[PDB]
Formats: structure tokens, sequence, C-alpha cells
């Protein structure tokens, strides 16, 4: 149940 | 933690939060000691025997967190990992000895009201505070119950005799560890549980009134079982790998 | 600078359970 974290940090 | 409380706000701003990226989750806890190291236990990041192996790339880091699943813009700040450094000699294959890690970050990160390094303690300070009965504190987001905190939970436990550690379990204590919790006849309980691993065992000095880290949530065969105690990786006893890792590579 | 939190030591403030940790060391 973890909030979407910015793509920014995905990429 | 089992049996802690809300933790304030900015009470411990070098407190630290590994997180997966896929799938998105919690893997362990985790300290800031710089402006571009992080300090955690090995175990978080390896252990063959569950198939754990972590690289660099796998990882954020997330500091100055408060709430455990809301990403909390303008607060908080994720980082990525330019290298991971596991102590030579972590023995996984025994009793996770030595259960220690550094990480370094892409990026220094800037601190602020919630974001703040904790100190490393020097010889003296260890000899000093690391005494059993003497109260340290522990922080995580980890389970409440052998479910989830919404935000970060904090108990203070007392160090305990090391005759009483070795005699509470059947694993081999080394010198690199010490245990911490209370006893099943001192009424109070507490201690550490899946997901708090990695993080910080700390505790004030009444010298200099600074924040130090003693400790690494290491292990434990349950959570707050009567007659049984958490272990943790003892820091300075390990220090001489940590500097030598930082000014080598730092 | 390292151990001293901005909301606390820096403010003169106390954090609501750090004196449990200051009387143990007796
Ligand atoms: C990786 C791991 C494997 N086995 C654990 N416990 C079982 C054990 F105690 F028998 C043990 C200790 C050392 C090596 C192998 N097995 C353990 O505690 N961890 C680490 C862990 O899960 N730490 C979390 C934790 N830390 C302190 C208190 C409770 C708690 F869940």
């Amino acid at each position: 149940d973890f909030e979407e974290i910015p793509e920014e940090y995905l990429q | 933690i089992v049996e802690g409380s809300d933790a304030e706000i900015g009470m411990s701003p070098w407190q630290v939060m590994l997180f997966r990226k896929s799938p998105q989750e919690l893997l362990c806890g985790a300290s800031l000691i710089s402006d571009r190291w992080v300090l955690t236990a090995a175990h978080c990041l390896l252990y063959p025997p569950w198939d754990k192996n972590f690289t660099e790339n796998d990882l954020l880091v997330r500091i100055g967190k408060h709430s455990r699943t809301r990403y909390e813009r303008n607060i908080e700040k994720i980082s990525m990992l330019e290298k991971i450094y596991i102590h030579p000699r972590y023995n996984w294959r025994e009793n996770l000895d030595r259960d220690i890690a550094l990480m370094k970050l892409k990026k220094p990160v800037a601190f602020s009201d919630y974001i703040h390094p904790v100190c490393l303690p020097d010889r003296e300070t260890a000899a000093s505070l690391l005494q059993a009965g003497y109260k340290g504190r522990v922080t995580g987001w980890g389970n409440l119950k052998e479910g989830q905190p919404s935000v970060l939970q904090v108990v203070n436990l007392p160090i305990v005799e090391r005759p009483v550690c070795k005699d509470s379990t059947r694993i081999r204590i080394t010198d690199n560890m010490f245990c911490a919790g209370y006893k099943p006849d001192e009424g109070k309980r507490g201690d550490a549980c899946e997901g708090d691993s990695g993080g910080p065992f700390v505790m004030k000095s009444p010298f200099n009134n600074r924040w130090y880290q003693m400790g690494i949530v290491s292990w434990g065969e349950g959570c707050d079982r009567d007659g049984k105690y958490g272990f943790y990786t003892h820091v300075f006893r390990l220090k001489k790998w940590i500097q030598k890792v930082i000014d080598q590579f730092g | 600078d390292c151990g001293l939190r901005p909301l606390f030591e820096k403010k003169s403030l106390e954090d609501k359970t750090e004196r449990e940790l200051l009387e143990s060391y007796i």
C-alpha cells in the first residue's frame, strides 16, 4: 500500500 | 517496533528508509552518518539462505520521512546509490556476525529540519555508555507485532548483560554484538521486529548532549518474546572498517 | 554538527522520552 513515488526517481 | 509509540516530527532526522523499486516496498531501516553515507545491516542487502542479493540499482534511499507509505512531498528526499560495501567477513552462514554495510549516495543530500546525520562513537563515548542497564533508543517502520504503523515508531530499551544474552539463545554470540530489551520480570516490554532491520540503536551522551549510534538492529528470535532479546551490531567494534571504507572511497 | 537535532537540541527543546534515557545513565 505504498504511494506512487515520482518516476523521476524510478528512472 | 513492538510496544513502541509514535515518534515526534524531527525526532530521528538520521533515520533512513531502504526502499525497493520493483515491487515498491519497505526493505529495512538505515541511518545517515554524513551527507554522502548511509549505514545499515548487511543482511538487508545480502542473505543467500533467502535468495536475497540486492545491487545498487535495485534500491532507493528515502531520507527525512515520518509517514511509512505516503510520499512526503517537499519534506523527504529520495536518493540513488553509487556503491554498496558489505563487510568482507560478514558471516551470513552462521550467526550474522559483523552484520554491517555502508552505502555511498549518488549525490550529497542537503540537510534540513528533518534530515541530519547522527554521530559515530569514539572509544571513550562507547566505553562510558555501552553498559548494562543503560538505555538506548530504536526506531523503524517495521511490524508492530510478530500490523504495520502509519508513522515512524520509537522505543527505548535497556542494554543487557552479556551472560544473560548468551543464555537466552542457542546462537553463538560474538564480541561484535550486544543485546537489549527488558527482562520478563521488569514489567515493561518492547523490541524491534521485521522491517526494522538495519535501523539505528542510539544513545544521547550526557557529556556533550549529542546523539550517537551505538548499534544496528541485527537479529532476533520472534519479536518481543519473553526471555528473548534483540541483538545489535556493535558499531564501535567495527569502526576501523567503517573509517577505512569512507576515507578510501569517499 | 552531528547528533544535534534541528528541532530539539538546536532549540533547547527535549523530546517526550529522552529523559528516560538520561535517567538510566546512573
Ligand atoms: C536475516 C535473519 C535471519 N534469521 C533471523 N533469526 C533467526 C535466528 F535468530 F535463529 C538466526 C540468527 C542469525 C543467523 C541465522 N538465524 C534474523 O533475525 N534475521 C534478521 C532479522 O530478521 N532481523 C529483524 C529483527 N531484529 C531484531 C528483533 C526482531 C527482528 F525481526
